[PDB]
């Protein structure tokens, strides 16, 4: 009796005739890629196919889950969304997903503040578990690093089904120095809550490329703890106001 | 030239080459989204034979993106062999298909011919192939190359190690190349896509890729998937240089997305030729997909088939060691689901094959996609028969970093196993007094990354 | 016998092991319109394991239709070796799809192993394998026969040629043989689905076929896809007698719908041996494919993959010259779109390999199906290098009374040129003779059916 | 730095690399004639120490012309692999030469190694090898190129048709022509020598060899042998450019002498990439000899060994499809005799072959030397042992325009015959087809030009 969602499962090794064994329980502590299945001949073993079956199985559902509007409002933010109306739209309409919808954007004039050095958006875009379990990790130390030896901080909102390139359009309208989007990446089989931010230097809508961004990706438990991560990004922050540039224009 | 054909008694009308071009394109989800698609199973038809019917002069002469306008459009025709264009410029697309395919043209007919067409005339021929004639006239055009390993060959089977990792930990990187070298994977290259930018980090990372390379004696060679600005920076400044990688896009406005200038890659070839431990000539890697240019907002209208061709132009102007499409990489927006993404890895290939580039395949879908692994073991099998370079290896394809699935250690293996075909020579001999493969097949032992301990 | 399992901390239960042989297959069309499919990704993948924990003993004692109800039921089970049997009986099905995908596992073995089985394991081997597997498995489960020619060598690659007429003209048949022939098609059987079943017209298409094949001495076989009886009636009094036909159902109640009866296929196999004119031990010919039974209302609550391969096990009781299922030969309510087809066309005949017949597919689809050629090209491909046995062949595939489309005579061409695989050997030596075939490569004069005149 | 060494008790001294080079090289004219030359067997001997004990650094870092006063040094030390030199930078010219010829050191082995030398080591290494070490260490360093046909392959053996002609009479050179293809000569290129150098005779010559070759679809390539500049100019206006040939001095003064600058070959290579009939990506043709810097004045008081290596290293930058010596093309004030020529045309086979070209050589004398057709033949027989890639072909050898004895057509296939060595892969397969080869040895019917007839 196994539940291929456990953590005996996961540790599973599989080789038939170990040449050393020990070293193959040492090399599956070290790494949470598959390693050690073994194999029926050049084909993976049954248990292996069933948890990946398994994993696979609840990847797609966390692609397709919202957090509630309820637990949006619950952290104090404000929710606005892009031109995706839907789940299902925004998978094939990136375009939309990049380009706030027409009352975004004077809610985003009327309700938060204007010109900051430094705003913070926060998305779902494909991954909502990104967004829920790292959260309160991530966010407070972040407003309160760069409040703390800081500056303008702008104000925090939740932006429904939000592409990376909806950050240009965020940072003309409020007028912002520096704009940091946290935003859920695409889930991978075994994980979901895999964060990164990127962050932009006085954007533009007509001239910014994806080079202008600096990225910081694979934030989670799993990778770079939300914690660290707000210190890295705060730092960041501070740099691209020093140099007035960010991504590849950056130095070092 | 005409933009013009009647279909069942109706008239189907085009306005420029550009849309001929889209509209013959099997249905795609990123075409549609582009805006560029047919309308129908009629006017894709209809896009086809008015296609079918240009000259390769009217194709060549009307690039997507204008050559005043486009540097990658300049470099496309300037590498033109226009005594080889001259002698087929008023052949038919239609013709260049049938040629393509023949039994009567060899190899060596093909490697002068191919000379003479642009990245626009080799996606009008891969428009109106079959998936069996995209894999069969594929199969009949091998491109080899040689870095520490040659690939291509006819027969044999490469593959890339992926060891990557969410934290480019150091010791989860090497038991996954120790998992992949078990099955016979890494011949192609030992390649780490890593976490952070930086000179250290790919040191680092270079340093634990090389320290299994050197302890073992393999014949392969280890590359970072950093910026190529980045990678030469660490190579200048000590670290082992293996492959040099960028990703590329078929436009000008593309390669701005990604932050290149051609001036990078023309350094990436002067900085491998200082620095690389390379036996042979090939030192660059590049990699490719449908819909990145139509991301960057950088298609100017055409289709997402064409844009991935122009890549290929750009790559052969460098003759890379590898290339590959990373075919499901980005998301159901440009290629929804299976039958698709199957398709575009198969006109991918085809279009490499004939741009006269080393050309494989990251067979790959990801979570918000129609698919699953099915899907790459399916594509995988059909471009192998079609002579695909090489694929990826990870722990049963799952990416812990990157989020998707691509092909495992075993699909190399199975491929290799299935369709008797051998692994890079260099590689197999390593494979052989390692104990690891016998006359192409695994032995009892293999598959045990213990093995190396 | 577990019939639960926990994932991801839900219980899921099911009802018996017909639920579980059911809900454990791949989605497709017609499982849902049983109301036989899972609910959910989770209970398939819960359905996968609960069944890959069940052992062959609990399979075996649970076939999907009684014993004592149904004489197919019976056919299966008093044809076990029931030595072979006994050392399985405990293996989980887990095991069992290890023990088939082993390398170290030869094909004597399996030649022992699947006597042990019922076509109910066989069904359960496939419903926990990828596509992958399917493949790499029934490439190693040759299973060759011999009548005029010799089918499923290794490295070999038949076709059956289909010439099938609209109203049965003999002008109309002998030109598509002769098309079929100039492309190497029909070391399988040279067989027509005639339009009317009577003795004076199936005795004038056999005239036909049999005229070619005498003028031009071709080593092969005639057929006329008639009801058994008759095929029969015909060649007792006096038609020539190549391969006899007949299509099965999986389940008595399905027999009785197709108006079959077993006595028959005993009567057929008689008058092979008086009257056929077979050099070979094998001459009877079976078409299945699934959905067949849950048309007929002959399913009983299972799966069509189960009920499929229950076709195997009757057919392997007669011991054909050859066995195709038709994969998407009826509709898109019992295989939907190209994913489904090709993943029915891999279990069908992993299956039929397992069972130990002489499987090949006719690679096909319908035009109110979501499909399309491309989708013939990928799968005769992938089915290809599983090592099957034959497929069709149709002019361009356009079958002009059946009314589908199944693979071009061009295409057994391009799978044994790409994969370089052979013909029948007999077959192939007539091929060389007649100037058509040097090398397993069409000569230039090949393809030009008026070779022949 | 050790400039200094006891041999039989008596001190040998020299001032510097350079009069180290100049004297450890086997007696010649043209050494004495350069006043470098030892004076004594022990004086050449303790040189040949001295040399053997110096480190690849020592050699490396001391070229015969300083970088900032000559563009081939320059040129030669900025295509220096660092990471190639910085492993074998500190091994003596005595650890160079035994792994060289160690069986251990494997093709690819060197193909590292000998990215990390300059021209001035490779030479080192050639004055510390004897006769056979020359012809092994060749050997066993295969360069293989590819224009319409691929030179180099172990096993094969190439030829130039050297059709030249008093009056450059289309009539006189078409004979030749049909003479050498009836022998199996051409492989390499058909290359003419023009006795005036014009656009519009350039042009005619250039219409004549390719007149021949579109009539039979040779493959082989085409080449006439004026200045650069004048074969530039002849292929842009329209004239067939196969082949583009300069002859090369290893210093910037000699260059001069030639009237040629590096830009001219830059250029000849982007109009081959423009204009050329080449399938293959090599199409650039040197010819060198011992000699030519000494003539210009421009050796600078290094030896005729040393500056004829730095022609390779020359050479190699431009990535040739051929290059040969003119090994006594000049006179006995160079190299005198028999002894003096086999052993200049092993060096120069055996340096251009570590340099990493595609390397054969002109086996000829004058006839002010003191040499005769036997020496030809002597030289060609042991080259072609050392897998020397091409020899020319003439009429019997008697060039009746540029004054000298070659090699024969007969001496190609005598050489192919004798030693069990097939042409291009490519021409054989013309031979072939032509009757006038079979399994590598000339028909009956071969040898007779009004075969073409
Ligand atoms: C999908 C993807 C891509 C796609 C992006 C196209 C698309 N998605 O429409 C393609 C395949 C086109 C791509 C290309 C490259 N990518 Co990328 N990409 C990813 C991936 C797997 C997913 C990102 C994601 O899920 N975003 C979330 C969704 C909601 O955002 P989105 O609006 O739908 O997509 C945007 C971003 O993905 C962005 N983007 C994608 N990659 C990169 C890289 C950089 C540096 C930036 C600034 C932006 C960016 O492009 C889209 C803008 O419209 C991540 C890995 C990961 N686990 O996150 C790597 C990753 C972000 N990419 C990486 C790199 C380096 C590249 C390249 C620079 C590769 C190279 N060596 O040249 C290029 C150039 C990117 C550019 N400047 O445009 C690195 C970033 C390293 C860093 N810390 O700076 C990552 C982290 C992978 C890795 N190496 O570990 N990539």
């Amino acid at each position: 009796a196994l539940d291929l969602g456990s953590a005996e499962a996961k540790a599973w090794i599989g080789v038939e005739n170990p040449h050393r064994a020990d070293v193959l329980t040492e090399l599956r502590r070290s790494t949470v890629a598959r390693v050690c299945t073994g194999r029926a001949g050049p084909r993976p073993r049954t248990q292996a196919l069933l948890r990946f079956l398994a994993d696979h199985s609840r990847s797609k559902d966390t692609v397709l889950k919202e957090v509630p509007e309820e637990w949006v409002k619950a952290q104090g933010l404000l929710e606005v969304r892009s031109e995706i109306s839907d789940k299902n739209l925004y998978l094939t309409r990136p375009d939309m997903g990049r380009r706030l919808c027409a009352e975004a954007v004077e809610a985003l004039k009327a309700q938060c503040v204007a010109n900051p050095d430094v705003q913070v958006v926060i998305s779902d875009g494909l991954s909502t578990d990104a967004i829920t379990v790292n959260y309160e990790e991530i966010l407070p130390p972040l407003m309160a690093g760069l409040k703390q030896a800081g500056l303008k901080v702008g104000t925090p909102f939740f932006v429904r089904y939000g592409r990376v390139k909806i950050e240009d359009q965020i940072g003309e309208i409020l007028g912002a120095k520096v704009v940091i989007l946290l935003v859920g990446e695409r889930p991978g089989l075994g994980q979901s809550e895999s964060l990164s931010c990127y962050a932009v230097y006085s954007p533009r809508m007509a001239t910014t490329v994806e080079a202008d961004r600096t990225c910081i990706s694979n934030i989670h438990q799993g990778g770079t703890p939300p914690v660290e991560a707000a210190a890295v990004i705060v730092d960041l922050a501070k740099r691209m106001l020093e140099q007035k540039a960010s991504g590849i224009n950056m130095t070092r | 030239m005409k933009l013009k054909t009647t279909l069942f008694g109706n008239v189907y009308q085009f306005k420029d080459v550009k849309e001929v071009l889209a509209k013959a394109n099997e249905l795609r989800s990123g075409d549609v989204l582009a805006g560029v698609a047919a309308a129908s199973s009629q006017e894709r038809v209809a896009a086809k034979q008015v296609l079918s019917e240009m000259t390769v002069a009217d194709i060549r002469n009307n690039p997507v993106i204008a050559y005043e306008d486009d540097c990658v459009t300049r470099l496309i025709q300037d590498d033109v062999n226009e005594t080889a264009y001259n002698q087929i410029k008023n052949w038919s697309i239609s013709e260049l298909r049938e040629y393509v395919l023949s039994d009567e043209t060899s190899v060596d007919d093909i490697a002068f011919t191919r000379k003479g067409l642009t990245s626009e005339v080799v996606a009008a021929v891969a428009k109106i192939c079959s998936n069996a004639d995209l894999i069969y006239g594929a199969k009949k055009m091998p491109v080899i190359k040689k870095a520490n390993t040659t690939i291509g060959i006819p027969g044999t089977f490469s593959a890339r190690l992926q060891p990557n990792d969410t934290r480019d930990d150091v010791q989860s990187i090497a038991a996954q190349i120790y998992e992949g070298l078990s099955f016979g994977v890494g011949d192609a290259v030992i390649g780490v896509n890593p976490v952070t930018d930086d000179v250290e980090n790919l040191s680092r990372v270079l340093d634990t890729i090389y320290g299994v390379i050197d302890k073992f004696n393999i014949p392969t060679q280890g590359c970072v998937l950093a910026h190529v600005t980045t990678q030469i920076e660490a190579i200048r400044r000590g670290a082992p240089g293996g492959l040099i990688f960028q990703s590329i896009c078929g436009s000008e406005k593309g390669l701005k997305e990604f932050g290149v200038e051609l001036a990078m890659l023309d350094e990436a070839r002067a900085v491998g030729a200082e620095f690389n431990r390379i036996a042979g000539e090939n030192c660059l890697y590049f990699e490719t997909g449908q819909g990145s240019a139509l991301s960057a907002g950088a298609n100017f209208g055409a289709d997402q088939v064409t844009m991935e061709a122009r890549n290929y132009g750009l790559a052969r102007h460098y003759d890379p060691f590898i290339v590959n499409t990373v075919v499901g990489f980005i998301g159901p927006e440009y290629l929804y689901n299976d039958r698709q993404i199957i398709r575009a890895g198969l006109e991918d290939h085809f279009m490499g094959k004939l741009s006269g580039i080393s050309m494989g395949c990251d067979c790959c879908y990801t979570n918000h996609a129609d698919a699953d692994q099915n899907l790459n073991e399916n594509l995988m099998i059909l471009l192998a028969t079609a002579g695909c370079n090489y694929i990826m290896g990870m722990p049963l394809g799952d990416d812990i970093m990157l989020n998707y699935q691509t092909t495992a250690f075993h699909d190399t293996a199975t491929v290799r196993q299935l369709l008797n075909l051998r692994p890079s020579p260099e590689f197999e001999r390593w494979l052989e007094s390692m104990g690891i493969m016998a006359n192409g097949r695994l032995t009892k032992r293999a598959g045990d990354p213990s093995l190396f301990f």
